[PDB]
């Protein structure tokens, strides 16, 4: 009978929940964004093709200084870009084959990757002789790691396909918190710019806004259909958008504690695999299965342009700090740059 | 011409290969001849823990070797102060109380038999393998191990690899050659039967068995049977690789020197005894035991040959009547009447007559019906001459004894009874299998006719492609016989050319500036890709092989091309231009051809690449990020 | 099944109820005025000059 009662307390919380949304909801974002001229068409070209990977590529991550960029590919191999000159600062053949995720710490000093070993790895960049070399292993995940972000160069989140995220202290290598909530595997996490809260994108169709410090589960946003694969903060802090296999992109607004808008298109059935922001948040950037970037009116929902320069699937992307360039990792084994 | 040793990264396809044959353990390499070697060198130069170990036990074997009393009395005493005295002087001797006791006990007591060390041999063994045995695994001469066993499981045999001489032996089937193995020099004999003869004559199966009955056999070393060392076939020929026998047959012998005295025929006697015992330990029965098949070697002494009427009854006993007429027993005429070594002692007892007399006992005028000789075998006991001495009159009588209840050699103890027949009284049997005693009859250098078959008195036929199916399975090398011919011939210096060239090597590597380490790498080596297939373009690269993906580089660059798991939808064992290659089908219609430069390597990329494809596409179904989605 | 886990659950809920919410016309306003804010700010809204991009025959 207490099984029974928690089961409906959960359900009357649910609807209260649902129903506190509504009464939330007043207008649309393109109702607000109704009167504000349309972007025109974003036309972007190649200016850099990053040539090296002998295979897919999985994951890439800009540096701060907006310049180098980390890739992590079915190759084994983790490689560091200077973007401007197209030259391999750092070449890393990795212990495990099965690599999925990478980061680049702000600072440059340390990058991170990690897949099926279940492990994140943490490499170095400037050693005695100026070697990189694996400073640390973090285990802890019963679970693929899908993702990672460095909070500085000793604090560390990441995802698992064991439906949880952690948080590590890299100098002592011990999960100093564990986020669990997530019913699916966790494909992705986006950090707010103060770091202190993150979002998290899971196979259960749910994304989830966490506290870093205290380490609870403060929102749970639903609506897309099926797997979410990327999650990207709004560069305010007050908004993410989504990226699912069911072919849409999703802008969520945190104080309104529900979804904003659908980015989608009748002609687009395959799914996103990556999202990303411009510098001010006008323009959302998706990566696509049919083999293109798509960028995206933030708040008029137009489809703005097409980056189309892959043979196979756009499988990350990433603009930078400063919002000079876009780059777009693929399957084709190449990463470009944008602009 | 010569033998070329593989490079030492074979290592890492070898010992993957070993390793999935359970051939990696301390029995199966200390047990094979260069296995021994390599273990015990490594023991010795590279190893302080193991070596006084190692220097027990070859101390120990070559004591066993020892033939008097007094010398095992001198060389018992060495061992005991030098290797079991002094390590209890410093604590440092690794053995029970029960060895040192029975040692100690057998020197006091002044009993020195050949094998009072034994206890020792199991102790030695029991601490060589484990730690010594794991650390001789993570040595270089492991990797020399898998070297020459790749060599070993690599041997294709043809006509080519032998210079053939002049011929020892003419039969109706075949002929027997001197012959020489270019690779190692060693001299041979090279039975050739001819295919066409065996399908008019139907005697397949015959071959087949003499080929099985010779691999049963051909371990052991035994110095008074034909054994054999190799097995091969062209589409025209059998060829048995055997022991060099170029002295005739006794049946020549016998027409050329006359009947011998019975001091002549005592150590024919006793050396065919000796074979037959080793026959029959190993549950064979020759069947065909007669003067034509008594071979003599350069000195005179002989040797079992022409195993092919031999059957194996550690199973089933035969009861048919199989063998030369004249020399078979009454129990193997009675078809349908079962019988086991008996007929081999009832042949040496009609041979043994006929060697004194010049014909069997039962063929007494010269009569050729067969019939005649039968009905003499089967009903009436042979009348042995006033001439013959009592001893070798007990010696017949036993070995002759119609029943089987009262024959020599079937009472019990097999050979041994033989033995200890008043008629080998004088004989010292480890003088006999030492081959001690002096021959009778040494023939002469180089002379001619010596082993032909008593009937040399010829047609052909097309041979089908069903026939040779039927010799399919005949290709066979004996191991410890090849190990044998190779620890005698070129290992040592083999072994010093390939240490040498692999020193240099290194030399100009650690001036060039591995790979596979520090990864999650499965395997790596050489091989063979093929590019336009026009062009011949083989290009061989180093391969490696992780658990997504078979990445190859050229000497001197890194690997910029690779292929992955999930690519691969089946790998396939295919033949190109007459040689095993792999063929594999690639997501996308597009084929991938590789080759190998040995059998063991092609058998383990084949399971390789399967298992490691299979695996990664189970687990790349799994994940959804790396998975391939709807389009 | 647990019992304790659908407490946890229940907690959870009701921790997502209480929250202060806005409406959604205050949320779009404060996204579009951020949006019009930075457009300047913006690469790839205003194009820069090729002197001041770093991709542009530099
Ligand atoms: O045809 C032969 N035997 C019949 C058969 N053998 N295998 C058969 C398979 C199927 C059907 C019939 C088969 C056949 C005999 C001989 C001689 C003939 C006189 N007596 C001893 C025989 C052994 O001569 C050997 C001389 C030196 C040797 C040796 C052997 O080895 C070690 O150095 C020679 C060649 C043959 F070809
Ligand atoms: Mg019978």
């Amino acid at each position: 009978s207490e099984l029974d009662q928690l089961r409906q307390e959960a359900e009357q919380l649910k609807n209260q929940i649902r129903d506190a949304r509504k009464a939330c909801a007043d207008a649309t974002l393109s109702q607000i964004t109704n009167n504000i001229d349309p972007v025109g068409r974003i036309q972007m070209r190649t200016r850099r093709t990053l040539r090296g990977h002998l295979a897919k590529i999985y994951a890439m991550h800009w540096g701060t200084d907006s310049r180098l960029l980390v890739s992590a590919s079915q190759d084994g191999k983790l490689i560091i870009w200077d973007s401007y000159t197209t030259n391999k600062v750092h070449a890393i053949p990795l212990r495990s084959s099965w690599v999925m995720t990478c980061a680049y710490a702000p600072s440059g000093n340390y990058v991170a990757c990690g897949g099926l070993d279940n492990i994140c790895s943490i490499y170095n960049l400037k050693t005695r002789e100026g070697n990189v070399r694996v400073s640390r292993e973090l285990a802890g995940h019963t679970g693929y790691l899908s993702c990672c972000r460095f909070l500085d160069d000793n604090q560390i989140v990441t995802s698992s396909g064991d439906t949880t995220c952690a948080l590590w202290d890299i100098e002592t290598g011990q999960q100093t918190t564990t986020f669990t909530g997530h019913t699916g595997d966790v494909m992705s996490l986006s950090l707010a710019p103060d770091t202190r809260l993150f979002v998290s994108g899971a196979c259960d169709a749910s994304a989830k806004l966490w506290d870093v410090r205290e380490g609870m589960c403060r929102q749970t946003f639903t609506g897309h259909e099926s797997d979410i694969n990327a999650i990207c903060f709004f560069p305010n802090g007050n908004a993410f958008a989504t990226g699912s296999d069911d072919a849409t992109c999703r802008l969520f607004d945190l104080r309104a504690d529900q979804e904003l808008m659908t980015y989608s298109h009748d002609n687009i059935i395959c799914g996103i695999t990556s999202v990303s922001f411009s510098k001010s948040g006008r323009l959302l950037l998706a990566g696509y299965d049919d083999f293109n970037c798509n960028v995206w009116d933030a708040l008029k929902a137009d489809r703005a342009g097409v980056l189309a320069g892959h043979d196979n699937r756009v499988s990350c992307l990433g603009v930078t700090d400063d919002g000079m360039a876009v780059a777009t990792g693929s399957w084709d084994s190449f990463l470009k740059i944008w602009n | 011409k010569k033998i070329l040793l593989p490079e030492p990264s074979i290592r890492s396809v070898m010992q993957k290969y070993l390793e999935d044959r359970g051939e990696v353990t301390f029995e199966k390499i200390f047990s094979q001849k260069l296995g021994y070697l390599l273990f015990r060198d490594f023991c010795l130069n590279h190893l302080e823990e193991a070596r006084p170990l190692v220097e027990f036990y070859e101390e120990i074997k070559k004591y066993e070797k020892l033939e008097t009393e007094e010398e095992r009395v001198a060389r018992s005493r060495e061992i005991f102060d030098s290797y079991i005295m002094k390590e209890l002087l410093a604590c440092s001797h690794p053995f029970s109380k029960s060895a040192t006791e029975h040692v100690q006990g057998h020197l006091g007591k002044k009993q020195v038999p050949p094998d009072l060390f034994q206890p020792y041999i199991e102790e030695i063994c029991q601490n060589l393998r484990g730690d010594v045995f794991q650390k001789f695994i993570e040595s270089d001469k492991f990797t020399r191990f898998c070297q020459w066993k790749n060599v070993e499981l690599n041997i294709h045999l043809t006509m080519n690899d032998f210079s053939v001489h002049r011929i020892i032996g003419r039969g109706g089937f075949g002929e027997v050659y001197g012959c020489r193995k270019a690779d190692t020099g060693k001299m041979y004999a090279m039975k050739c039967l001819d295919k066409k003869r065996i399908k008019m004559k139907q005697g397949e199966t015959l071959a087949l068995n003499e080929r099985i009955m010779l691999s049963l056999v051909s371990t052991g070393d035994c110095p008074f049977i034909v054994c054999m060392s190799y097995a091969f076939h062209t589409p025209d020929k059998l060829s048995f690789i055997l022991d060099l026998m170029n002295g005739g047959d006794l049946h020549y012998h016998l027409s050329q020197h006359g009947v011998f005295s019975e001091a002549d025929m005592r150590f024919y006697a006793a050396e065919i005894i000796l074979g037959l015992e080793h026959m029959h330990n190993r549950f064979v029965v020759y069947r065909d035991l007669k003067p034509a098949n008594i071979l003599l070697d350069e000195h005179g002494h002989v040797r079992i040959s022409d195993l092919g009427l031999a059957c194996d009854f550690s199973k089933k006993k035969p009861h048919a009547s199989v063998g030369t007429h004249g020399y078979m027993a009454p129990e193997v005429l009675q078809k349908g009447v079962a019988y086991d070594s008996s007929a081999d002692w009832f042949s040496l007892g009609c041979m043994l007559f006929k060697l004194l007399r010049g014909h069997s006992p039962f063929r007494q005028h010269k009569t050729k019906d067969k019939h005649e000789i039968d009905r003499m075998t089967l009903t009436m006991a042979v009348e042995l001459p006033d001439s013959f001495s009592p001893e070798l009159r007990s010696l017949l009588e036993g070995l002759l004894q119609r029943d089987v209840n009262r024959r020599l050699g079937c009472l019990g103890r097999g050979a041994q009874e033989v033995k200890e027949s008043p008629f080998f009284r004088s004989l010292d049997w480890q003088m006999v299998f030492l081959q001690k005693y002096p021959p009778p009859l040494i023939p002469p250098r180089g002379e001619v006719n010596a082993a032909d078959a008593f009937d040399i008195g010829t047609k052909g036929i097309k041979l089908l492609d069903s026939d040779q199916e039927l010799y399919r399975n005949f290709p066979l090398t004996i191991s410890e016989r090849w190990q044998q011919e190779v620890a005698e011939t070129v290992f040592d210096t083999i072994n010093a050319e390939t240490d040498r060239l692999e020193a240099r090597k290194k030399a100009k590597n650690k001036q060039l500036g591995d790979y596979a380490l520090g990864k999650d790498c499965i395997m790596h080596g050489y091989m063979s890709k093929m590019g336009n297939p026009f062009l011949t373009q083989w290009q061989r690269r180093y391969f490696y092989l992780f658990p997504n993906r078979l990445e190859w580089r050229g000497e001197g660059e890194a690997p910029q091309s690779l292929l992955t798991m999930e690519e691969i939808q089946s790998v396939e064992e295919t033949q190109i231009k007459e040689r095993k290659c792999l063929l594999l089908k690639i997501r996308g219609g597009k084929q991938f051809i590789l080759q190998c430069d040995s059998d063991p390597e092609l058998v383990q990329w084949k399971k390789e690449l399967r298992d490691a494809y299979r695996e990664a596409q189970q687990l790349v179904q799994r994940v959804p990020k790396m998975k391939n989605k709807p389009r | 099944a647990s019992i304790a886990q659908a407490r946890k659950l229940v907690e959870q809920l009701k921790m997502e109820a209480n929250i202060d919410r806005i409406k959604v016309s205050k949320a779009a306003a404060d996204l579009m005025a951020y949006c019009e804010a930075h457009a300047k700010e913006d690469p790839l809204l205003t194009p820069v000059p090729a002197s001041e991009n770093p991709f542009r025959e530099k």
